[PDB]
């Protein structure tokens, strides 16, 4: 199951990037 | 591509990104890592990380594609990411040239 | 691992270790290896070490 094991990768990173762009814009110098 | 069959690249391939993400959420999430970015701090508490998606999705190429990035691993977290991910990238190009040969 | 014997893949580990240690004595009995932060300014301490 290469294709579907993968599509479950890009499931984990998608819904990381979807996470990863707040933040991106949350965090500032201090 | 055909030395290798290809397979391998398709699983290859998303495990850059794999480790890539995995990499980002620890690496923003470090006990050791928020430095102060001065030259000659005089404790100051401007500290944060340096890792984002680009800086981090980056350093997943240019490890498995041989060439030395930044982003030098300051965690035990991020430094052991970085170690187990050295060890795929050198096995795989080795890999490649001997079957090759 | 097959285009090595099991026994190099032991000695390399301990290598590693055994160099990374002893790299670190030596490091320390060293004077030029405290490097000084805050290196603009000439008065401060050298526990920089990078190591």
């Amino acid at each position: 199951h290469g294709t579907i094991i993968g599509v479950t990768s890009g499931i984990v990173l998608v819904l990381l990037i979807i996470s990863i762009l707040v933040q991106v814009k949350q965090p500032r110098k201090k | 591509l055909n030395p290798l069959s290809p397979d391998i690249w398709m699983y290859v391939l998303l495990a850059c990104l794999g480790v890539s993400c995995v990499l980002f959420v620890i690496a923003r999430f470090s006990p050791y890592e928020w430095y102060n970015p001065h030259p000659c701090n005089p404790d100051s508490d401007v500290v944060e990380n340096n890792f984002t998606l680009l800086n981090s999705f980056w350093f997943g190429v240019g490890a498995l594609m041989q060439q030395g990035s930044e982003l030098m691993p300051k965690a035990l977290s991020t430094r052991i990411v970085g170690g187990i991910w050295w060890f795929f990238t050198l096995i795989i190009i080795s890999s490649y040239t001997a079957n090759l040969a």
